[PDB]
């Protein structure tokens, strides 16, 4: 079972340039598998910007789950905010845990992160946001909830 | 050093970080009969080299002088200073790539 | 091979065994115990943490000192806040060491510690000792820093002038200056400071200290102690005692002033004269004559019997299972071994074997 659900991780990425939606791949083999896949339609083709939780859901049925990943760091194209973590700032432990699992290898992985009620996952997303240096948006459910954000 | 390599025939050139042996004879224009360098038979590892690329919280560290006053690098530094200096029993001695580095960063430090 | 890899183990261990000299060891000797109460005690690398392991191998150390060191003296300080607080004058009676061992458990260490103020302190204790006696200080250093008053080295050259030893148990590193006073305190010998690496380790770095410490060739001190046998006595009706000023039902005589006293072995409160049982004594005896090692025999060579000679256990049947003593020529099995020269200390076929 374990074996069986073993994956061809990082050959197909997802990236955006222009608010336009590449599906680009590092080796040319992966395009006979995605060109000629029946749903779809250093190489990348385009696809509309509705149509990516189409191309998503079929991705993870064709044996290749993509991945986005972010590389803050050598993008120069957004323009970079300037926000920190001010001294008085004390991050717990487990949070610096679910930080870690998620810019582990230096690029910003898109997941989720699941703690306690009250445990601070305020304080995690700001820290995201902190380290990434990017502009940022935030949703949430109340609009009393998007109040204390700004607090 | 044209002089010094004409004058005298036989000119041992030893030192115990001299690394990569070819440059020197690049950069002075001498030739060697022998050039090797030696790998001590020790029983047990007596140095721990080690390379720190993050601090705790996984973001990079580097002593870019563009960046000297950032409050992550400095702070990342500054935990990495304190937490060796918890642990080293007797000494502890830091090197930093100029003067300079050394003035500005000490001075964030104690604010 | 992973049998052999026991056995083999086991004859190496049995190598630092097998060079066994009757060396002159001191068996009267007057310890100070130097624990550490610091913040560097706060840590959790021993559960539940340093300062509540280290008292409770204090405690056990307290118990086995004196069982095996009936004769002996001990005190007890504590580096607390930047000080030496001393817990416990240097007496012979177990059970008033141990008390202050579990007071000292409830309060919380803190402060830094300091290697002089002990040491100045033990040397104070120790100053009112007979030149017969070995002094020694058992220091449980925890902390990888050392905040003093004053010159660390003058202090380590006036112990090495009184003749006081010094044995150092670190806890996280080696220290410069801890390795400077053991080694110019032990004559030069750098295998008395020890560095745990363990909770196991640390037991039995305890346990050896027990042991009495050989003395050097060149440290004379031999003499002649008046000492007395008291005879016990059965009264009915309780007496006041002459070290406690308590009424006890029993309790010994002494020989020189015919004071009584509690509980042995304790010097009379009168004649200041050391009272002691021949039992005291005996305790001591093995480390006089130490039972020399028993070598492994080869399965070359043929056996006497196929049982132990001691415990009557069938030898089981490559390696030879059977330790022969070389002064009567005896195999023993592996179990007996063990117990022969740790909790026995006289070979039976020794005994046995007429002359
Ligand atoms: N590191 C921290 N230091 C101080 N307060 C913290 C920290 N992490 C969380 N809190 C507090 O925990 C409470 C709940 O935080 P919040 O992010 O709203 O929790 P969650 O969204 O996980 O339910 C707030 O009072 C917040 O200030
Ligand atoms: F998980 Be919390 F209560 F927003
Ligand atoms: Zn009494
Ligand atoms: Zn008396
Ligand atoms: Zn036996
Ligand atoms: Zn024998």
């Amino acid at each position: 079972f374990i074996k069986g659900a073993t994956i061809s991780y990082g050959k197909v990425k997802l990236v955006i340039k222009h608010n336009r939606y590449f599906v680009e791949t590092t080796q040319a083999d992966i395009l006979q598998m995605l060109l000629n896949d029946s749903v779809i339609g250093v190489h990348s083709f385009e696809i509309a910007n509705e149509s990516v939780e189409v191309v998503k859901k079929r991705c993870q049925e064709i044996d290749y789950p993509v991945l986005e990943e972010y590389d803050f760091r050598n993008d120069h194209r957004n323009p970079d905010l300037d926000i920190d973590l001010k001294p008085s700032t004390q991050i717990r432990p487990y949070q610096e845990k679910s930080l870690s699992k998620m810019f582990g290898n230096g690029r910003a992985r898109s997941g989720i992160i699941v703690l306690p009620c009250g445990a601070g996952k305020t304080l995690v997303g700001i820290t995201a946001a902190c380290t990434i240096k990017k502009s940022v948006i935030v949703l949430c459910t109340s609009s009393v909830s998007v109040m204390q954000w700004r607090q | 050093i044209k002089p010094v390599f004409e004058r005298f025939s036989s000119v041992i050139i030893t030192s115990g970080t001299i690394s990569p042996l070819d440059m020197y004879p690049r950069m002075l224009n001498f030739k060697t009969v022998l050039q090797k360098s030696y790998a001590m038979t020790l029983a047990k590892k007596s140095f721990l080299p080690m390379i720190i690329t993050k601090g705790s919280d996984q973001v990079a560290i580097s002593s870019r002088f563009e960046i000297r006053n950032d409050p992550s690098i400095v702070r990342n530094y500054g935990s990495m200073l304190v937490e060796f200096a918890k642990i080293t029993p007797d000494g502890m001695v830091v090197f930093f790539p100029s003067y300079l580095y050394m003035e500005s960063i000490v001075s964030m430090w104690q604010t | 091979a992973s049998l052999v890899a026991s056995i083999v183990e086991a004859r190496k261990k049995r190598t630092a065994k097998k060079n066994i000299t009757p060396y002159q060891r001191g068996i009267i000797r007057s310890l100070i115990l130097t624990l550490d109460c610091s913040e560097a005690m706060l840590e959790k690398d021993l559960r539940p943490n340093r300062h509540a392991m280290i008292i409770q191998y204090a405690i056990d150390f307290v118990h086995e000192f004196f069982d095996q060191n009936p004769i002996s003296q001990m005190g007890i300080i504590i580096m607390r806040n930047g000080l030496a607080q001393l817990v416990s004058q240097v007496s012979g009676n177990p059970q008033d060491h141990i008390d202050a061992l579990k007071s000292i458990r409830k309060q919380e260490p803190k402060g830094n510690p300091s290697l002089q103020n002990a040491l100045e302190m033990a040397r104070g204790l120790l100053l009112p000792v007979p030149a017969h006696c070995t002094r020694e200080v058992l220091i449980v250093f925890g902390s990888l820093s050392t905040t003093d008053p004053g010159d660390i080295h003058q202090t380590i050259d006036s112990l090495v002038s009184e003749k006081i030893r010094v044995k150092v148990l670190g806890l996280s590193a080696q220290v410069a200056i801890c390795k400077e006073l053991c080694k110019a305190t032990n004559y030069g010998d750098e295998s008395f400071y020890k560095i745990l690496l363990d909770e196991t380790h640390l037991k039995e770095l305890f346990n050896e200290a027990v042991t009495p410490l050989p003395v050097n060739k060149i440290n004379k001190g031999f003499t002649l102690v008046k000492m007395g046998f008291p005879t016990r006595i059965f009264e009915d009706t309780p007496t006041f005692c002459s070290c406690h000023s308590k009424l006890v039902y029993g309790g010994y005589f002494c020989p020189n002033c015919h004071s009584k006293v509690c509980s042995l072995p304790t010097v009379c409160p009168c004649c200041d004269l050391m009272l002691i049982l021949s039992t005291h004594l005996a305790r001591s005896y093995h480390h006089l004559m130490p039972l020399k090692t028993f070598a492994e025999v080869p399965t070359t060579e043929k056996f006497r019997s196929e049982d132990c000679f001691s415990c009557q256990s069938r030898f089981p049947i490559l390696t030879s299972s059977r330790y022969r003593c070389e002064d009567c020529k005896q195999e023993f099995c592996v179990d007996c071994d063990v117990f022969i020269h740790e909790i026995l200390h006289n070979c039976p076929g020794c005994e046995s074997k007429p002359v």
